[PDB]
RNA sequence: AUUGAAAUC
RNA sequence: UAGUA
RNA sequence: GAGGCAGCAGUUAGGAAUCUUCCGCAAUGGGCGCAAGCCUGACGGAGCGACGCCGCUUGGAGGAAGAAGCCCUUCGGGGUGUAAACUCCUGAACCCGGGACGAAACCCCCGACGAGGGGACUGACGGUACCGGGGUAAUAGCGCCGGCCAACUCCGUGCCAGCAGCCGCGGUAAUACGGAGGGCGCGAGCGUUACCCGGAUUCACUGGGCGUAAAGGGCGUGUAGGCGGCCUGGGGCGUCCCAUGUGAAAGA
């Protein structure tokens, strides 16, 4: 079971995620089989989340459950907002 | 025998300009006729032409220097200063089109062989190709 | 691409099998000159049908045998027996060579 | 006007029966900072006049340095004896960057801006030599064309 | 840090007229007015034939001991240079030019690149009004740097701004008086400045 | 050597030897005296050079030079070896650390300081 | 003591 | 015989 | 019979030498579960250690033809030195007030358990960061000064005591030892020792050599191996060119 999930870049007291698909079995920030996007949960660029959301349909396509978080994320992003 | 035909050449050019002779032979190959042209029309040589000497064809090349100098020692200046082989049948020498040496900050050339034929280092760069690099002058 | 060499059969004093031996020539890495260098294979050859000097092309292929992983593509030209010779000959120098 | 850095003096000594007897040796260049250099070897009992006819001698010995920018046309390479040196181009920014004694050459001559190399025999009247020889085997575009002309 | 300790001393040693008590430093004594030569027991002595090392040594701790700087961090803008696009002599220098703790003393709201400096690490100074506290600070072109409308009431920054009252400034610095605020318009150029040093030779220092 | 010579044989790195086995790197090593002599030197000196025999955690059993004025070191004393030769004594290649284990720094001693071990005095405070 | 010593009284 | 030009 | 920290801590031993038996699942991630949740020394944090990198502090402006003390001195003088003392100014530390982002999901309701919309809970770090007010002149050491290499005088000492990276200093005037004054160089560091690359074109591919400096085999024969004259044609293995695929992330 491949993931869509966050994958932790930044320093300490500056996370900066990376919306990354991988096997669930690898570590946290381990290798990756793709990034998709990224996340900076104190906002402090004006870009602070981004998403391929082609991408991010494709994985679900091929059956990827997204963490809790890192769904809530694609969502912001449209990836299920249809018509 | 002679082990590098090309490389004689380059030297009995190299000795009979240091004398300051106005010919030297050269056995005649049609390579080393190829690089005599280069030499001829990048302006280190007056001309070569062939001639059959005791029988068999060689190439007489017209050497060409300088002005007879002012002091003491008015021996001319040089137009060949440095003939160089540089792919010897020891170490075989290739560059790709990346890696031709530009000679001297352009004064000078390198005559390098490829599959569009006997090349200066420009002529071979706007022609874009490598090969074996032959030798060098300046 | 399963890689495709082409040899000289060396040996054929094995059942459905042929030592093929690979010459292989190269810049050396840090000198320059064109060295040569080769490797012998063993080669399947279910019809016993090739022999000493054939030169053949070799396919990379399904494990036959601990160290036979490569069966007989074609024959390019037969023959050769000056090139087994060579390799026979480099062979007996060892033999003068010893203590 | 003409500049003058000494580069070296030192004191030599021959013998006579009883005691030393010494002499001294004068390594000095002369520049105007504008493709004109000169180097000279002043002997003397002592050191002022040794100096004093190394600039006498160096004024009667210049060269032309074809100055393309700071810089010079090409790389020289030159082996004066045991000793080699070699002079590389260099863009604006760089610097002399070169020993002691080819520095104070190549800088009284308008060089601003060189790639050097002493190589081999480092023995600085050797070395200064060479670089000076180096110089003097400069050529540029111009003398080229006119060279193989005809 | 910094330096601490006996500022116009180096006003001396180097031979050069060093303003780094800016008022006096300036006025009928730097001491470059009374004992133009070196400090210590051998200072009126007799100088030797300088070495060519020396001779750069001193060029680097001339133009270093004027910017009031760590050895450390002045290399580091040195080496920062260099590898950066262009003539590394000049863009050193630029560099250092840029450094709030000086843009403040060039700017006239302090008389000395010490004093200078207290007022930004006393918060004393904002760029873009957010008030900085670093005398590294690097100004780039466009910014402001103002005084804290905190700080304008200062008996030292009333005093200090009456004097370049009629004073003029530098031609890559704009300069309001009375609201007490001054621009970065760009880096300077070489000749801009009438720096007493050889810039060349420091390049050589660090390149043995 | 022609190329296919160097082909052959290549060249080699000479990698010469440590000066100091005080084995596994280690910048420093940990003995015990076993001697305490007086030595003299060579080559065109005179003088009473003191220097210790030192028994080895690395196994080891090397003479040793105790700089400084003067000293506090006899037969079981336990010490710390940093080397660097001392020259004028042939055989000599490691220094004791003084103000390390029972090797004292040196009293009275004013200037270089860190060397010698002796901590910073509050006579002039 | 001699020459700074070693030797030597 | 030692250091010492 | 029981056991197996090269999980996190910690103990002990070896060693020149290496941390807390800490807080929290709040975040990210993993397991199981329809879910609520339960588990997680992965983790996220605090602790210790100048071990490394970066930022910052020990003040700022005035202030004598120049206090004293100490150091020289040819006995007039020179130096430490604007340094201090002293006058103004700012106000690291410290006190009070306020006070985070990191956390919106899973979940509930609406809609259809979908899309979309609405609501609720939850912070270890932490009363820390940051903001506002008050406010004290408030830490400096280490190495070096014969040449290389930047910086010199005076005592003490007399091949002694000692120094020394190499060359070399010391035998009664030592810029080399020990000390003081001064000076140079760095600065919360400065030195030392160990190790790696450098310089070393001193294993030389780029880039070295062998008459006397180290270096031609005592001489041949010829094995494998290296190398190969002039002309033409075929093949395209070396070589060269174009396109394309690969060259994960981090790093530069």
């Amino acid at each position: 079971m491949v993931k869509i999930r966050l994958a932790r870049f930044g320093s300490k007291h500056n996370p900066h995620y990376r919306i990354v698909v991988t096997d669930a079995r690898r570590k946290r920030d381990g290798k990756y089989i793709e990034k998709i996007g990224y996340y900076d949960p104190r906002k402090t660029t004006p870009d602070w989340l981004k998403v391929d959301v082609e991408r991010a349909r494709y994985w679900l396509s091929v059956g990827a459950q997204p963490t809790d978080t890192a769904r809530r994320l694609l969502r912001q992003a449209g990836v299920f907002r249809q018509e | 025998m002679l082990t590098d035909p090309i490389a004689d050449m380059l030297t009995r050019i190299r000795n009979a300009t240091r004398v300051y002779k106005e010919s030297t032979d050269v056995p005649a190959s049609r390579f080393k006729e190829e690089i005599l042209r280069i030499l001829a029309r990048e302006g280190f040589i007056k001309g070569y032409e062939r001639v059959d000497v005791d029988g068999k064809p060689y190439l007489r090349v017209y050497l060409k220097y300088g002005p007879r100098r002012q002091g003491p020692d008015p021996r001319p200046e040089q137009v060949i200063h440095h003939i160089r082989r540089i792919s010897k049948p020891g170490r075989r020498v290739y560059v790709g089109v990346k890696e031709i040496p530009r000679v001297r900050r352009g004064l000078g050339i390198a005559i390098l062989s490829t599959s569009k034929g006997v090349l200066t280092d420009r002529e071979a760069r706007k022609l874009g190709v490598g090969g074996e690099l032959i030798c060098e002058v300046w | 691409p399963k890689k495709v060499l082409t040899g000289v059969v060396v040996s054929d004093k094995m059942q459905k099998t042929v030592t093929v031996l690979v010459e292989r020539q190269f810049p050396h890495p840090l000198y320059g000159k064109v060295i040569k260098r080769s490797k012998k294979y063993l080669a399947h050859d279910p019809e016993e049908k090739y022999k000493l000097g054939d030169v053949v092309e070799i396919i990379e292929s399904r494990p036959i045998s601990k160290r036979k992983r490569f069966r007989v593509l074609r024959l390019v030209e037969s023959g050769r027996m000056d090139l087994v010779e060579k390799y026979l000959i480099r062979r007996q120098n060892y033999e003068s060579l010893s203590k | 006007d003409f500049e003058e850095k000494m580069i070296l003096i030192r004191r030599t000594a021959r013998m006579q029966a009883g005691g030393r007897r010494f002499r001294f040796g004068a390594l000095v260049v002369v520049g105007d900072r504008q493709g004109r250099v000169g180097l000279g070897f002043g002997k003397a009992p002592e050191v002022p006049l040794a100096v004093q006819k190394a600039g006498y001698y160096a004024r009667r010995n210049m060269v032309e340095v074809p100055l393309q920018n700071g810089t010079i046309p090409h790389e020289i390479e030159v082996e004066f004896g045991a000793s080699k040196i070699v002079l590389k181009p260099a863009a604006p920014g760089t610097g002399v960057i070169a020993g002691a004694v080819p520095r104070a050459i190549l800088e009284l001559a308008g060089v601003t801006d060189i790639l050097t190399k002493e190589l081999g025999s480092r023995n600085p009247i050797n070395i200064a030599y060479a670089t000076m020889e180096a110089l003097r085997q400069l050529r540029t575009k111009a003398d080229v064309e006119r060279l193989r002309k005809g | 840090g910094r330096y601490i300790g006996p500022v116009c001393r180096l006003c001396r040693r180097e031979g050069v007229k060093l303003y780094l008590k800016g008022e006096r430093c300036y006025s009928p004594k730097c001491a470059m007015e009374r004992r133009p030569y070196p400090p210590g027991q051998h200072g009126q002595k007799r100088a030797r034939r300088p070495s060519d090392y020396a001779v750069r040594l001193r060029e680097k701790q001339k133009l270093r001991r004027i910017y009031g700087i760590s050895e450390r961090q002045f290399r580091n803008l040195f080496e920062e240079a260099s590898k950066k696009k262009g003539v590394t002599g000049s863009v050193f220098l630029g560099l250092l030019e840029s450094r709030l703790d000086n843009v403040v003393y060039r700017l006239g709201f302090a008389v000395s690149r010490r004093q200078a400096r207290q007022l930004v690490r006393h918060g004393h100074i904002t760029v873009n009004g957010r008030r900085v506290d670093l005398p590294s600070y690097r100004v780039r072109p466009g910014d402001e740097i103002a005084v804290a409308e905190k700080s304008r009431n200062l008996e030292l920054i009333r005093q200090n701004l009456e004097a370049m009252k009629g004073r003029k400034v530098g031609p890559w610095l704009s300069l309001d008086v009375e609201g007490m605020k001054g621009k970065f318009l760009r880096l300077p150029d070489r000749e801009d400045l009438a720096l007493p040093v050889n810039e060349q030779l420091v390049i050589e220092f660090y390149s043995r | 050597p022609t190329i296919n010579q160097l082909v052959r044989k290549g060249r080699e790195k000479v990698r010469k030897k440590s000066k100091v086995p005080a084995l596994k790197g280690a910048p420093f090593r940990r003995g015990v005296c076993t001697v305490v002599r007086t030595v003299t030197p060579k080559k065109p000196n005179s003088a009473l050079r003191k220097v210790a025999k030192v028994r080895l955690t690395s196994g080891y059993e090397v003479t040793a030079y105790i700089p400084g004025e003067g000293h506090n070191l006899q037969e079981h004393s336990v010490v710390l070896i940093r080397g660097g030769r001392v020259k004028d004594l042939p055989g000599v290649r490691y220094h004791i650390v003084r103000g390390v284990y029972d090797a004292a720094g040196v009293k009275d001693r004013k200037k270089s300081r860190s060397k010698y071990g002796t901590k910073k005095p509050k006579e002039a405070a």
